[PDB]
RNA sequence: CGAGCUGGAGAUACGCUUUGACUCGGGGAUGUCCGAAUGGGGAAACCCACCUCGUAAGAGGUAUCCGCAAGGAUGGGAACUCAGGGAACUGAAACAUCUCAGUACCUGAAGGAGAAGAAAGAGAAUUCGAUUCCGUUAGUAGCGGCGAGCGAACCCGGAUCAGCCCAAUCAAGCCGAAGUGGCUGGAAAGCUACACCUCAGAAGGUGAGAGUCCUGUAGGCGAACGAGAGGUCGUUGUUCGUGAAACGAUGACUGAAUCCGCGCGGACCACCGCGCAAGGCUAAAUACUCCCAGUGACCGAUAGCGCAUAGUACCGUGAGGG
RNA sequence: GUAGGGGAGCGUUCAGUCCGCGGAGAAGCCAUACCGGAAGGAGUGGUGGAGCCGACUGAAGUGCGGAUGCCGGCAUGAGUAACGAUAAAAGAAGUGAGAAUCUUCUUCGCCGUAAGGACAAGGGUUCCUGGGGAAGGGUCGUCCGCCCAGGGAAAGUCGGGACCUAAGGUGAGGCCGAACGGCGCAGCCGAUGGACAGCAGGUCAAGAUUCCUGCACCGAUCAUGUGGAGUGAUGGAGGG
């Protein structure tokens, strides 16, 4: 429900500066549409959200000894809210 | 191939219980089972000692050093006691109480 | 407990129960992936009361119809 | 010159792919002879 | 595809020289042996509500005189 | 079951469990998307919906055919069975009837088997008495460019038995006897001196070969749940290749008698025998073996399945090879 | 003495049975001048590490130099031929365990309707950062499109769908056909086409009509107004 959608957050140089601008970034499920993550972190985090993006991204297939594997492919997102309203959670990173 | 395989996974003693090797270089000696591992049927006797060498491993210890501890052994060497003799001791299996299960020798019991 | 504390209650508080364990059990993934997590345990045990809850509701709520 | 094989994706999967060779008697055939020889290439639908 | 009963079914066809004779000529040598196959008709009638369809020819006359089922 | 557990996996940290875990047997619940796919489309696993209830989050339904409904069908299954269809190479030292052979293959349906079945029959004794199966008769009677070659059945012995109806106990587990001393040895189970068990000396593990260490075996117990008509024309079937061609069998034409009647007895006739067509079901023995178990004058790493595992690596646009 | 028939036997395994050996060491392997008429078989010494010889009898996948035989390994050819366009390289500087080859610098040489740039089809992480050097690189490599780990891709207006139809593929009822099946109107699928609202600049190591700055456009639902009587399809025409 509104929370099992966000599997994650994004850790990355671009990640944080964006944070720092007032930009949130997360991995979520592939499946998910944008409405439906707008209604997530809309509700999780009592946000005004008037910005959004989305990328499938794949998954960069790995051996470990003879076994060529695919890792699973995630759906990375960016939302951007108004009036500089910072979320919590996240800002001490 | 497992160990236990033949033995159908089956721990005839317990962690805790005292034991003496019978068959090896250390015939015969006592000790508390620290661990007794079932479908390996291996087991851990004070007794049997080992040194071991953990090789480079930085952290921890930028050097190796070494390590004296002792290595498991095969539930098969491993020999309950019997507190009157103390020595090559089989098991038969009684009931005292009232549903609880137990365990005597030829004179009972451990 | 297992038995004795969920079918006590009633399920209204199941769906926000449920939704709780959710919140937590979510909190708890992004710490992971930020780090350390350093009770892994916590994860899988908020797995298997959740299961327990909604076997629950469901044995229930199909009891309950008799 | 130039090659026997030049890929196309549309090609491939109209050809030889599932929805395909279940459209027709001898592709289920060949789907289930295949199937018993423990393909895990079933199908140019799984790659 | 008759009325009572499915049809079509059939048959080989051989055919032979140097044929006929004093009972027997010295005898008959055969040449063929190849494949056939047989049918009937087409003709419009009535059952439970509306129907149209195919009828043989034997069935034509076991519906003439009267309905085994069917009619007309 | 009773002490360990946290999958192979062999890794750390997190933990769980004598209020009974882990593993085992037995039910339940949850089971995304694709696939008979089945709400509509689609290049399988993706795209776009409409309807009912919900506050939303959600949940259900939305294929087609037989049906009044309830309900059944769709797809898969190595072989085994039945059916519609039906090859050729080959052999006859050439070929065409013929043989390969109703074999290979295609297809339809169905089951744990199926098929067949309750006499217009075999038949030749005025005998047997539904079928399927094996033995046998028997390479006999016969078929055949009378060449290659093809090849019954009745009787006799067994397997298993049935004849009914309609239309005027195994599946989790528990419990189970009896040896120690010295010796060689890295290590005892082996050597040795004396021991005891046996309804238990089948086997496997233990530092090298153990009846008496362990797991077991003989034996004994053993669960709440768990499982037991005629005729004509073209043809064909049986050993049946137009041969004296009976009979069945159907494609096209014809379509009789119903008891003082009908059908067969290998052309055909009388006689004299065996028989009740036009309506259905039927266990049993039989076939197979994906799978489970037990065994072996079967293999042990070029063997054995293709694989100590993998239909994977690799080749192929594909079928397919491997 | 060839084809051939006959006679007696040698060895290999599996098997029944007895003699029996073996961690003071089995099989297998290695050396040798012993024995037997031969197939063969013994003695001892070195190997090895857990099984095996002998007699009698039984059953065979039972004895290989050949088959341009099959699998595998290793030789010859040979330190030969070749290192994949005759667009061409030098010196300094640096780094490193090691440099003709990697990184700076300054020149030289070649392409320049290309040997530049942007797309599509295809490929799939080859992109960027930091690292590595077994093998891939036709030499070398400290380097790489190779190895490891981590990051990177953002759209109401671009492109496709939520719209359309072509060829073609389908397709209830429909027309046929030993079976599987073959046709087939409407409808539906089908871009290579029709339709359609956004441009200019900025920047990550790595994105860009997406993100950020500046100023636009389009549809949708509600509200205050101008409302103040018509809205205009599953059919018509125009237009496309
Ligand atoms: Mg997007
Ligand atoms: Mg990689
Ligand atoms: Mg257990
Ligand atoms: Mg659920
Ligand atoms: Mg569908
Ligand atoms: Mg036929
Ligand atoms: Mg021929
Ligand atoms: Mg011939
Ligand atoms: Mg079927
Ligand atoms: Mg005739
Ligand atoms: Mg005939
Ligand atoms: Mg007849
Ligand atoms: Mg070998
Ligand atoms: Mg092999
Ligand atoms: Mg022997
Ligand atoms: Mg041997
Ligand atoms: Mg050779
Ligand atoms: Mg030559
Ligand atoms: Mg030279
Ligand atoms: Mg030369
Ligand atoms: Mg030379
Ligand atoms: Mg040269
Ligand atoms: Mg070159
Ligand atoms: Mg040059
Ligand atoms: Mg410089
Ligand atoms: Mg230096
Ligand atoms: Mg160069
Ligand atoms: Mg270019
Ligand atoms: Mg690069
Ligand atoms: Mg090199
Ligand atoms: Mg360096
Ligand atoms: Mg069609
Ligand atoms: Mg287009
Ligand atoms: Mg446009
Ligand atoms: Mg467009
Ligand atoms: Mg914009």
């Amino acid at each position: 429900s509104h929370y099992d959608i966000l599997q994650a957050p994004v850790i990355s140089e671009k990640a944080y500066s964006a944070m720092e601008r007032g930009v949130y970034s997360f991995w979520v499920s592939p499946k998910a549409t944008k409405t439906e993550i707008k209604d997530a972190i809309q509700q999780a985090f009592g946000v005004r959200v008037i910005g959004i993006s989305t990328m499938n991204v794949p998954g960069k297939r790995k051996r470990v000894g003879r076994f060529i594997g695919q890792r699973n492919d995630r759906k990375k997102a960016i939302v951007r809210l108004a009036e500089g309203q910072s979320i919590e959670a996240l800002a001490g990173q | 191939p497992s160990a236990g395989s033949h033995h159908n996974d089956k721990l005839h003693f317990k962690k805790g219980d005292t034991v003496i090797v019978l068959s090896g270089k250390h015939k015969g000696q006592t000790g508390k089972v620290l661990l007794a591992l079932p479908r390996d049927q291996k087991v851990v006797v004070e007794g049997v000692n080992v040194i071991t060498k953990n090789v480079k491993p930085s952290m921890t210890n930028p050097q190796g050093g070494q390590e004296q501890r002792e290595l498991a052994l095969h539930a098969s060497k491993v020999a309950l006691v019997d507190p009157e003799t103390g020595k090559a001791t089989r098991v038969r299996k009684q009931i005292v109480d009232g549903k609880k299960v137990r365990v005597a020798v030829a004179s009972g019991k451990t | 407990m297992k038995p004795s504390e969920m079918r006590n209650l009633q399920a209204t508080d199941f769906a926000k129960e449920i939704d709780a364990r959710k919140k937590e059990l979510m909190e708890l993934r992004f710490q992971a992936a930020a780090g350390q997590l350093a009770q892994p345990h916590r994860v899988r045990q908020l797995r298997r009361e959740v299961a327990q809850l909604n076997t629950v509701k469901a044995e229930l709520a199909r009891k309950g119809e008799q | 010159m130039k090659r026997t094989y030049q890929p196309n994706n549309r090609k491939r999967a109209k050809t030889h792919g599932f929805r395909a060779r279940m459209k027709t008697k001898s592709g289920r055939n060949i789907l289930a002879r295949r199937r018993a020889k423990g393909r895990h290439q079933l199908t140019v639908s799984d790659e | 595809t008759g009325k009572k009963n499915l049809v079509v079914n059939s048959v080989i066809r051989r055919g032979k020289a140097r044929a006929d004779g004093g009972v027997g000529r010295k005898t008959t040598g055969i040449t063929k042996r190849v494949q056939r196959a047989n049918l009937h008709k087409k003709a419009i009638r009535e059952n439970g509500q509306v129907k149209t369809v195919w009828l043989s020819a034997n069935a034509i006359r076991t519906l003439s005189k009267g309905p085994y089922k069917g009619i007309e």
